[PDB]
């Protein structure tokens, strides 16, 4: 019988309010040969009937891949509502059910630093500009950086580490060349989390 | 007051 | 049937002279109606008939796991001697064969920064000493970190990042009490890696 | 000589 795959919508999609945030309800393995289901969403046992569904993938591998996708108000999502979707299919016996939620805990706010790069490295074309997140929960989180106004893409952020408090935190690497840091240019980094004011913030960073 | 992000908005209170 | 699942040895193990470093291989799912199992080993194809095997035991899910296995030469294994473990067993159609190796790539060494605490992070009960390790390969590492040579254990290492350049790098966070680090008390951060001289390498800091 | 340890215990030594 078929798969079911419940995802949250994105950081940046639930955090900013210019942006729609959406949980989307995947169903893998469908059969070239009973490929209709059913959809039932529901908010917390109360059903909802305003999903839309994404049109059908042939997959190429004999199956089809069928997904409803649900949008959801910012407010609901980081109260804690929680989103179940239903999957029915005469290919698959008792319909299959999925539920995903804000992570449960009570959110903790970050503290963003940037640490410069240490002496040892200004030998090298290009130095390292790090940002250090720690002590957030939920872990959901968005970090990029930039420099006066303009973004800077070269960089590589880790992922979220469990740290011994209950909290996560994260790395951002950011390399500029050399010259760049050398010469006073201004670099910032910014994160953003649930539990921010404003859910944002920028940290400052230059010589 | 409010937050911006290379304009966009993010959100106020 | 059953699986196999072909593991290399521990870091550490084969990048210290004074430990012994071996592959495993272990085979789960073994069926009661047929436990017995052989052990086929190749080191570069070549055979080798040193395999112990380890206690047979029972996993209380229906199924026995059967593992044998094979120590290493530091030295074969840092130079990226393929291991094949082959594995029969009478309920199975035919051998199954797994092979590891050092991963293939050009060995880089891994460059370490001790990242000092945020000005901005004095006022907590606890500041964050960072250990930037960046571009090595391959990804394969130890790191710790030790005060008059005394381990320190309150830390966190992220796991490794894959770089712009086709290296690794990490960081590991140690948390220490704000009042010991501001005492001036010196930490190091050890880097075991097996693209170092001597596969070791200490940089500390302080004020 | 030219040897690397740690924590008392020998990690390596090139020379
Ligand atoms: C026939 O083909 C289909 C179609 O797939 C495609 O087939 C060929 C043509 C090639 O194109 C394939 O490479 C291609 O995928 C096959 O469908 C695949 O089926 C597998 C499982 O059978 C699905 O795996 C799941 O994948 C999700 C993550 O998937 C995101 O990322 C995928 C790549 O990383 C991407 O391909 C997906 O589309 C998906 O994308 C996300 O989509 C949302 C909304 O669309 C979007 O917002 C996201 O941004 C986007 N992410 C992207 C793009 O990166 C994964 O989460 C699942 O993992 C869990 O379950 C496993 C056990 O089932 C477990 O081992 C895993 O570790 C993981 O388990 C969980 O861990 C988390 C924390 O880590 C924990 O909280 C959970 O509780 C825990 N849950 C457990 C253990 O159950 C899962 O593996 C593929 O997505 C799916 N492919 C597609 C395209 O959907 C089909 O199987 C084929 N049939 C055959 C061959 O017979
Ligand atoms: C009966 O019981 C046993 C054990 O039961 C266990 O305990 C009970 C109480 C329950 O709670 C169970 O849920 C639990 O499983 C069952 O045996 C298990 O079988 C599964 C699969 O059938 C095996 O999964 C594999 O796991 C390996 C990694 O496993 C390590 O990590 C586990 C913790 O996450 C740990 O349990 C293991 O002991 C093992 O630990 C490591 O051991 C080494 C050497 O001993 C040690 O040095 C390490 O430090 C240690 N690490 C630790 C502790 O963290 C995982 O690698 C496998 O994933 C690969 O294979 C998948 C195919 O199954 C594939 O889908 C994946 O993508 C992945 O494939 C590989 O990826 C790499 C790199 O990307 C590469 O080689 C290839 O691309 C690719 N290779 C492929 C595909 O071949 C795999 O998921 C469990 O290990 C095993 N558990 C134990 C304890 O042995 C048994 O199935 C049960 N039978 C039933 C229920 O019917
Ligand atoms: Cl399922």
């Amino acid at each position: 019988g078929p798969s079911v795959f419940l995802f949250p919508p994105k950081p940046k999609d639930t955090l900013m309010i210019s942006r729609t945030p959406e949980v989307t309800c995947v169903v893998v393995d469908v059969s070239h040969e009973d490929p209709e289901v059913k959809f039932n969403w529901y908010v917390d046992g109360v059903e909802v009937h305003n999903a839309k569904t994404k049109p059908r993938e042939e997959q190429y591998n004999s199956t089809y891949r069928v997904v409803s996708v649900l949008t959801v108000l910012h407010q609901d999502w980081l109260n804690g509502k929680e989103y179940k979707c239903k999957v029915s299919n005469k290919a698959l016996p008792a319909p299959i059910e999925k539920t995903i939620s804000k992570a449960k805990g009570q959110p903790r706010e970050p503290q963003v630093y940037t640490l410069p790069p240490s002496r040892d490295e200004l030998t090298k074309n290009q130095v390292s500009l790090t940002c250090l997140v720690k002590g957030f929960y939920p872990s959901d989180i968005a970090v990029e950086w930039e420099s006066n106004g303009q973004p800077e893409n070269n960089y590589k952020t880790t992922p979220p580490v469990l740290d011994s408090d209950g909290s996560f935190f994260l790395y951002s690497k950011l390399t500029v060349d050399k010259s760049r840091w050398q010469q006073g240019n201004v670099f910032s980094c910014s994160v953003m989390h649930e539990a921010l004011h404003n859910h944002y913030t920028q940290k400052s960073l230059s010589l | 007051d409010c937050a911006y992000h290379r304009g966009e908005l993010v959100w106020c209170t």
